């Protein structure tokens, strides 16, 4: 099979380089074809950055030319891409594909936020149901953390249907987040559910389980 | 540059019609080799985009003769004859014939179901938050559609739509409803100098949820 | 195995 997959910071400050990796598996890219690089803004719009064809020679889109360069690493059957004095505005989710030399192919894309605001911790916090059916919804909510993302699992993963998870929103500098999981009643609290937050920018792995409420007056 | 656009921005289509996009080039897209280098592309919610067409009506490797793309020089479509749920998502098409390659700016798959009413769940603020001097009310409405909704916070009676954090899931492809997370953040003193915590949901008599912080 | 387009 063929694979492609991103990987680099997930936050760079404006004015310095933006330096991602795309490692491919099941195929030399010194056999053929070409291996891209583009890139998803914020509101779904896709912009083509460039290229290294497998023979070594890149080709740029005008827009970029200054800023860019793409390079490979043949013994690791890797390529790179490198844009120097970032700004914000090239936050987006910057993805690897190959073609011949049309892209067909895509990786899983990596998000890459450009800002000045400081890494922070997220605080996480169990929602259990009111005192007051066959069903029963509990919730996670997950606040105060940069950048993005986050990832939020049920029972480390274990737990998928009925799992509705919010995408965050900024407000100064701080990002938001929430997540419900509804359950048949014979369910929780017989057994116990947790809220599992990673935050891969701060380090920061987490775990929160729901315990149900006391009586009401 | 070689300007794709698209049209409709979203297109609501009922499960088992057929749906056609539109797409205009800015210039033509045949090239002098003969060959016209249109292509349509498919992306998911959550996911990576993937290639759905090429030269206009060959099909990428896996994807059904459900999916039909036809036309030339600068007007071009793409079919499909009968939607399923798993359909719903973005489609974008994007040009290979001039340099740059560029991109239209895509067009959203919904799938038009019954209207259905949120069920509501509302969250006082959680000991561990109360404890650190913070306080969030959370309000989660599941599974509605249409997707325009809202949703009203009221305090003592009073509406509040300031400190308010607002956001939508996009489309369900197992119920083909959205959900939504309203949270609500105060100062651990504001919320406890108030009682009664409301939040109202009224959907593209409101369905209503509360709790008194005096009887928690 | 991709078919070339004009670029290849
Ligand atoms: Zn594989
Ligand atoms: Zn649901
Ligand atoms: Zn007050």
């Amino acid at each position: 099979d063929v694979q492609l997959q991103e990987s680099g910071p997930g936050l760079v400050k404006p004015s310095q380089s933006l330096s991602l990796t795309c490692t491919v598996t099941g195929y030399l890219i010194t056999t053929d074809y070409a291996w891209n690089w583009i890139r998803q803004f914020p509101g779904n719009k896709l912009e083509w950055m460039g290229y290294i064809s497998y023979s070594g020679f890149t080709s740029y889109n005008p827009s970029l030319k200054s800023q860019i360069s793409i390079t490979r690493d043949t013994s690791k059957n890797q390529f790179f891409l490198q844009l120097n004095s970032v700004t914000t505005e090239d936050t987006a989710t910057y993805y690897c594909a190959f073609g011949n030399y049309l892209p067909a192919y895509w990786g899983q894309g990596t998000l890459v936020t450009v800002s000045a605001a400081k890494t922070t911790a997220p605080s996480v916090y169990p929602l259990a149901p009111v005192c007051g059916g066959s069903s029963v919804t509990l919730g996670c909510l997950v606040k105060g953390y940069f950048p993005e993302p986050v990832t939020l699992t049920w029972n480390s993963g274990s737990l998928s249907s009925g799992v509705h998870t919010f995408p965050a929103v900024l407000q100064s500098d701080l990002y938001t987040l929430s997540s419900s999981v509804t359950v048949t009643s014979s369910t929780w609290p017989s057994q116990s559910i947790t809220c599992n937050v990673a935050h891969p920018a701060s380090s920061t792995k987490v775990d929160k389980k729901i315990e149900p409420r006391g009586p009401t007056i | 540059d070689v300007v794709m656009t698209q049209t409709p921005l979203s297109l609501s289509v009922t499960l088992g019609q057929p749906a056609s996009i539109s797409c205009k080039s800015s210039q033509s897209l045949l090239d002098s080799d003969g060959k016209t280098y249109l292509n349509w592309l498919l992306q998911r919610p959550g996911q990576s985009p993937k290639r759905l067409i090429y030269l206009v009506s060959k099909l990428a490797s896996g994807v059904p003769d459900r999916f039909t793309g036809s036309g030339s020089g600068t007007d071009f479509t793409l079919k499909i004859n009968r939607v399923e749920a798993e359909d719903l998502g973005i489609y974008y098409c994007w040009q290979g014939t001039h340099f740059p390659w560029t991109f239209g700016g895509g067009t959203k798959l919904e799938i038009k179901r019954a209207d259905a009413a949120p069920t509501v769940s509302i969250f006082p603020p959680s000991s561990e938050q109360l404890t650190s001097g913070g306080a969030s009310v959370v309000c989660f409405l599941n599974n509605f559609y249409p997707k325009d909704i809202n949703v009203k916070w009221k305090i003592d009676g009073s509406e509040r739509q300031n400190g308010v954090l607002n956001s939508w899931t996009d489309q369900d492809s197992k119920d083909s409803t959205y959900s939504m997370s309203s949270t609500l953040t105060l100062t651990k003193d504001e919320y406890e100098r108030h009682n009664s915590y409301t939040c109202e949901a009224t959907h593209k008599s409101p369905i209503v949820k509360s709790f008194n912080r005096n009887e928690c | 195995l991709l078919e070339l387009d004009k670029w290849a």
